[PDB]
RNA sequence: UCUAGUGGGCCAUUUUUGGUAAGCAGAACUGGCGAUGCGGGAUGAACCGAACGUGAGGUUAAGGUGCCGGAAUGUACGCUCAUCAGACGAAAAGGUGUUAGUUCA
RNA sequence: UUGAGAAGCUCAGACGAGUAGGCAGGCGUGGAGGUUUGUGACGAAGCCUUGGGCGUGAGCCUGGGUCGAACAGCCUCUAGUGCAGAUCUUGGUGGAAGUAGC
RNA sequence: GCGAAACCACAGCCUGGGGAACGGGCCAGGUCGUCGCAAUGGUAAUUCAACUUAGUACGAGAGGAACCGUUGAUUCAGAUCAUUGGUAUUUGCGCGGAGCUAUCAUCUGCUGGAUAACGGCUGAACGCCUCUAAGCCAGAAUCCGUGCCAGAAAGCGACGAGGUCCGCAUAUGUAUAAAAAUAGAGGUAGGCUACUCUCCUGUAUCGUAGAAGAUGGGCGAUGGUUGAUGAAACGGAAGUGUUUUAUUGACUUGUCCAUGAAAUUCCAUGUGCGGAAUCGAAUCCAUUGCAUACGACUUUAAUGUGGAACGGGGUAUUGAGAUUCUUUGUUCCCAAGAUUUG
C-alpha cells in the first residue's frame, strides 16, 4: 500500500479492460484499430532461443513464462463521433450498424428473455427505411468530428464461454483523416477483423485488464506494459503450437483443454509474462502508448517449442498422440 | 406594443442602512437614466409603485401594488429615497419598480 | 444607466478585479450577467507574481483552474454568499471560456471602468488569465485558441454581409429627397 | 442636627526614581472602567466619537464611499511596481534599485 | 364657558444611565366588617382558545369552547399573601432505549 | 419474549483572530440500459551492482573516460494462481482431483517540456564592453504536465427500449452578433498597394398613430410588415437558431377623407393531484457466489440448438480399481410468479 499510485485500492466495476488512454494518431499513420479484446486462455511456459546482442544467453534457448490469450476476431458494428469541445471530448452522434447479433443486442437487455428483445429493432427499421439519415449522420461525423471510434462486440460464441452477452468495446480507429476512419468503419460495418490484422505480433502490446477479485483485495483494472507478442496463432491453424523446431503438428490447446476455460478454437496471441485477471477474462490488447525501442522489442521472437502439457490436472507429455505409441498398448 | 409605459423603470436596491443597522421604513431606489443627484431632483415627489402577483385572485384580479413616493436623493450617483405605504419586503432587493410622471410639475 | 434581462460581456482586455466588482454589483442589482471570453481577462502584475499567488493557493479546498472558475471565484468573494440573497445573485452569473453558439450571435458589451487600456499605466506588465491558467492545470487552451479563429472568420463574414447589405439603404437614404428636405431636426 | 451604604482594585496616561545586557520595577499625579447602553475600530472590557424616556423629520461626530457595505471606480498634484509590495530584530547594511533636491563643482 | 372628586381644573419651562442604598405610587392572592335594593342552572368558579380589547407594566375586561354551584366590584380590616433556581420537598413524565443485558 | 440504570442548560463540520478560556456559542473564511468524455484528487518504482563497453580515449604512465548491452540484485507497489510447491470433506483415492494460496510458477512498476544554481547568445544602461536591464537558449535528482489509479452516491454526452379512461381542484420595445490595438486601428480607389475617409462611444441605429389601437371609402406603391401552413439550405462549442422562401390572408400609418369613442363626467389596477383498466422495463424472484455482519453486489429461470438435475462420460486424480468440465441420452423445468416505478 506504499505506492499511492494504486492507493486508495477500490475494485474496478467494468470487467472489460478500459482504454483510459488511446494511442495518439496522425494522418500519416494508416487507418487501423488500436485495441483488440482477448480472453485469458492460459499462460504456460514455452522454450524459445534469445537472439539478442550482448545477451548472456545470446543465441541460447530460453524457456519463457508466456501467455496464450484467446482472441476471437472482433466485429465492428457501429461508430461514435467525438467533437473536440472546450469542456472536453463530447460524443456528437453514434451511428450503429444496421444489423446486430443477438449476443450484442443481449448486452443491453439484462434478461434478454423479457418480452420482445427489441434492441435496435426500430433502429434497424429506420436504418433501412432511411439510409439517408445514416448518410447524414456519417456526414455529420466527417464534418464535425476529430476522434472516430468503432463499436465492437465480442464473438463469445466461438469461445467456449457460457456468457452470451457480447462484450462491446469502443475501439478507436487511428490514422488517416476522420472521413477515412468513417469510410473504413462504414465499409467494415457488420464485419469481423482478426487480431492478426490489428497486431502483427512483432509489435509491443501493452495489454490492459482488470485484476481478479481475491474474495478491497484485487478486482482492480491494471495496465501491463512492455509485453511484446510472440505468436498470434489463428484458431484454424493447428500448427500454432508447432514451431519450426517442434514441427510435429499440435494445437495451441494442450491436453485436458484449458484450466477453467476449455479448449481454444479461435485465434490467439502469444505473449510473455502474466496479466491481471483470472482465466478466460476479457483482456484489452491495445497498441502501446509509447513507441518504446527497447532491444527486447527490437529482437524478433523465434519460439523453440510450445509447452502443451496437461491443463487442469497434470500432464507429463506434450500431446497424447505421441504418448499413444510412447506407452505400451493400453488394456483397451 | 411600444405605445404604453408612461412610467420609468427603477430597481429596489436596499433599505436605508448603516453598516449593521437597517431602516426598512425608507428604501433606496435606483431610477434608470438618472445618473446624478441633480437629475434626481426631477423625480422627487413622484409616485413609485411595486407591482407583483399573488396566487389568490382577490378583487377578481391577479395583480397587487404597493404605492410610494420619492422623498429625497441618496448619494451622488442618482439613487433616491422612497417611502412606501407599506414597507417593501426584503425579498424585493433587486426587483423592479415603476416611477410615474405624476404629480407632474412639467 | 439602463438594464437588460441578460447582459453579455466580452471579457477581452478587462481587469479581473475591476470587472468582478462591477459584475457582482450588477448581480445584486437584479440582473442576469453572462461573461464570455473569460480566458482573455487581464491581471495587473508580472507572470511570476500571480504564479506564486496561485501556487500558494494550490498549497491551501477544491482548486479550480479554468479561467471562468477563476473569475467565478473572484465574483463570489464580492457577494454575500452565506445568505440566500448572495446565493441567488450568484446563480445569475454565467462565466465561460470563449463565446459559445448561444452567445456569439448576441451583442456583447464592455465595461470601461474595467478595461485595461483605460486603467493600467502604459508599459506595465500584465498577466492574462488564460495564459496563467494554461500552466497551472488547464489543458484546453490550444483547442479554444484554435476554435476562436473559426468563430472570428464566421463573424467577420457576417459583418461583411451586413455591411454590404447596409450600403444599399445608406445609398438609398441620400437618394430619397425627404431625408434632407426635413433634416433641420438634426436627423 | 441625624442617617443608610462603601473603608478595594483594574486599564493605564503623564510627571518621575532606581535602573538593567535590555526589557523592567518604585513613588506621586492624572482620569476613565468600576454603577454605562450607543456609532466606529474586520471581530474586540477598556482606542477614537458620544453618554440613554417613546417616536417622526432633519443634520452631524468618530470613521468611511471598488464589491461584500449605506456613501464619488470624485477632482488636482506626486512616490512606488515589490517574483514575500503596500494598505498593519534577522534592520546594520547591501542595492550595475530609483525619485527629487542641497553642497562643492 | 359651565373646566369646584380644591384630593379638581389649568398654564409654563427644564430634565430623563444606574449597582449598593433610600423614597413614593400601584397590581395580584386567602379570610373579615360594610356596600353594590351585585352576578348565577336562561349556567357561578375553574380550565382551554392562531377570537377581541385595555394598561409603560404588575395585571384586567371580554367572545367561543368546555363545564356544573357557587362568585365578584368598591371602602376598610387582616395575613401561613405572589417563585425558575436552594446538588430544594412531594408527585408525574421524558431522552438515554427497546440500549446494557436476562 | 422480558427489560434497566448512570447521565442530561442547549445546540453541535474545520482553519485563524476575538486581549479576561473566548468557543461550541462571536468576527473573517473554507424508467431501464449501452458506450463514452473528465471537474477533481493521489501517484513509484528507488535504483545500483558487476562484467564487458575498459584497462577504453585522454593520460609518460598510473588513474580513467565517453561508452554499451547483458546479467542480476537492495527496498517497496499492483498482481495473475497458467505450470509447479503447498493444497486437503473431491472425504475421491499417504497421494489428493476441480480450484485456491504462495514470485514457492510467473508478470511486474512512464516520459516530454518548463526551469533552480551555474553556463552562454543577443544587448543597452555605461558609443564599446557587459547571461540581463527588455529578451532568449542550454541546464537539477527540481517543477509542470504525460502515463497509471480512481472518478462528480446530486458531473455530463451519444445511443437503444409512459400513454388512455374516472373523480376532484382550477414584461410592458422582453429590438441591436466582425476582430483589433493605442509605440491606433477599421475600411479605402486602383492594381500588392498608394493615399483619402471614419472614430473622438449607443444622446446612435431599428421600430414607435389608430375607441391597446375600430369600422369604411379609398388613393400612392401596386410593397413593406407579419399570421398560418408546405418547405429546403446554413448553423456542432452547448449548432436549437440564422436565412431562403412557395404561397395563402390580413394590418398596410405611405398618404387623403368620412364615421364610432363619452355619465369610468379629477388619481386608485387547458394545467395540476388521487384512483383504476393497459403497455414495456427493472428488482425480488429459479437463482448464483462472482459478492458476503446484514445490507448490497455479479451471472444465469420465459416454449427453447433454452436453462438446470440425473444416467453418465471426458479431463485429470489415483497407481488393477474408483471419483469428479462435458453430453446429438433421459427427465425436470416450462408463455417463471410477484413487487416496483415509468
Amino acid at each position: 500500500h506504499g505506492s499511492l499510485g494504486f492507493l486508495p485500492r477500490k475494485r474496478a466495476s467494468r470487467q472489460r479492460g478500459k482504454v483510459k488512454a488511446f494511442p495518439k494518431d496522425d494522418a500519416s499513420k494508416p487507418v487501423h484499430l488500436t485495441a483488440f479484446l482477448g480472453y485469458k486462455a492460459g499462460m504456460t511456459h514455452i522454450v524459445r532461443d534469445l537472439d539478442r546482442p550482448g545477451s548472456k544467453m545470446h543465441k541460447r534457448e530460453i524457456l519463457e513464462a508466456v501467455t496464450v490469450i484467446e482472441t476471437p476476431p472482433m466485429v465492428v458494428v457501429g461508430v461514435v463521433g467525438y467533437v473536440e469541445t472546450p469542456r472536453g471530448l463530447r460524443s456528437l452522434t453514434t451511428v450503429w450498424a444496421e444489423h446486430l447479433s443477438e449476443e450484442v443486442k443481449r448486452r443491453f437487455y439484462k434478461n434478454w428473455f423479457k418480452s420482445k428483445k427489441k434492441a435496435f429493432t426500430k433502429y434497424a427499421k429506420k436504418y433501412a427505411e432511411s439510409t439517408q439519415s445514416i448518410n447524414r449522420e456519417l456526414e455529420r461525423i466527417k464534418k464535425y468530428c476529430s476522434v472516430v471510434r468503432v463499436l465492437a462486440h465480442t464473438q463469445i460464441r466461438k469461445t467456449p464461454l457460457a456468457q452470451k452477452k457480447a462484450h462491446l468495446m469502443e475501439i478507436q480507429v487511428n490514422g488517416g483523416s476522420v472521413a477515412d476512419k468513417v469510410e473504413w468503419a462504414r465499409e467494415h460495418f457488420e464485419k469481423t477483423v482478426d487480431i492478426k490484422s490489428t497486431f502483427e505480433q512483432n509489435e509491443m502490446i501493452d495489454v490492459i485488464g482488470v485484476t481478479r477479485g481475491k474474495g478491497n483485495a484485487g478486482y482492480m483494472h491494471r495496465t501491463q506494459l512492455n509485453s511484446k507478442i510472440y505468436r498470434i496463432g489463428a484458431g484454424d491453424d493447428a500448427k500454432n503450437a508447432s514451431t519450426d523446431f517442434d514441427a510435429t503438428e499440435k494445437r495451441i490447446t494442450p491436453m485436458g483443454g484449458f484450466v477453467r476455460y476449455g479448449v481454444v478454437e479461435n485465434d490467439f496471441v502469444m505473449l510473455n509474462g502474466a496479466t491481471p485477471g483470472p482465466v478466460k477474462r476479457v483482456l484489452t490488447l491495445r497498441k502501446s502508448l509509447l513507441t518504446h525501442t527497447s532491444r527486447k522489442a527490437l529482437e524478433p521472437v523465434s519460439l523453440k517449442w510450445i509447452d502443451t502439457a496437461s491443463k487442469f490436472g497434470h500432464g507429463r507429455f506434450q500431446t497424447p498422440a505421441e504418448a499413444k505409441q510412447f506407452l505400451g498398448t493400453l488394456k483397451k | 406594443a411600444q405605445g404604453h409605459r408612461l412610467y420609468v423603470k427603477a430597481k429596489h436596491l436596499s433599505f436605508q442602512r448603516s453598516k449593521h443597522v437597517i431602516h426598512p421604513g425608507t428604501s433606496i431606489v435606483k431610477i434608470e437614466g438618472c445618473d446624478s443627484k441633480e437629475e434626481a431632483q426631477f423625480y422627487l415627489g413622484k409616485r413609485v409603485c411595486y407591482v407583483y402577483k399573488s396566487s389568490k385572485a382577490v378583487r377578481g384580479s391577479k395583480i397587487r401594488v404597493i404605492w410610494g413616493t420619492i422623498a429625497r436623493p441618496h448619494g451622488n450617483s442618482g439613487a433616491v429615497r422612497a417611502r412606501f405605504v407599506h414597507n417593501l419586503p426584503a425579498k424585493t432587493f433587486g426587483s423592479s419598480l415603476r416611477v410615474m410622471l405624476y404629480p407632474s410639475n412639467i | 444607466s439602463e438594464f437588460q434581462k441578460v447582459v453579455v460581456i466580452d471579457a477581452k482586455g478587462h481587469l479581473l478585479g475591476r470587472l468582478a466588482s462591477v459584475v457582482a454589483k450588477q448581480l445584486l442589482g437584479g440582473q442576469k450577467v453572462v461573461v464570455v471570453r473569460c480566458e482573455e481577462l487581464n491581471i495587473s502584475g508580472h507572470f511570476f507574481r500571480n504564479k506564486l499567488k496561485y501556487l500558494a493557493y494550490l498549497r491551501k479546498a477544491f482548486h479550480f483552474r479554468a479561467p471562468s472558475r477563476i473569475f467565478q471565484k473572484a465574483v463570489r468573494g464580492m457577494l454575500p454568499h452565506k445568505t440566500a440573497r448572495g446565493q441567488a445573485a450568484l446563480e445569475h452569473l454565467q462565466a465561460v471560456e470563449g463565446i459559445p453558439p448561444p452567445f456569439d450571435k448576441q451583442k456583447r458589451v464592455v465595461v470601461p471602468a474595467a478595461l485595461r487600456v483605460l486603467r493600467l499605466k502604459p508599459g506595465r506588465k500584465y498577466c492574462t488569465v488564460g495564459r496563467l491558467s494554461s500552466e497551472v492545470g488547464w489543458k484546453y487552451n490550444d483547442i479554444v485558441a484554435k476554435l476562436e479563429e473559426r468563430r472570428k472568420v464566421k463573424s467577420a463574414a457576417f459583418y461583411q454581409a451586413k455591411l454590404a447589405k447596409q450600403k444599399k439603404i445608406a445609398s438609398a437614404k441620400e437618394a430619397s429627397p425627404v431625408n434632407q428636405k426635413l433634416s433641420q431636426f438634426g436627423y
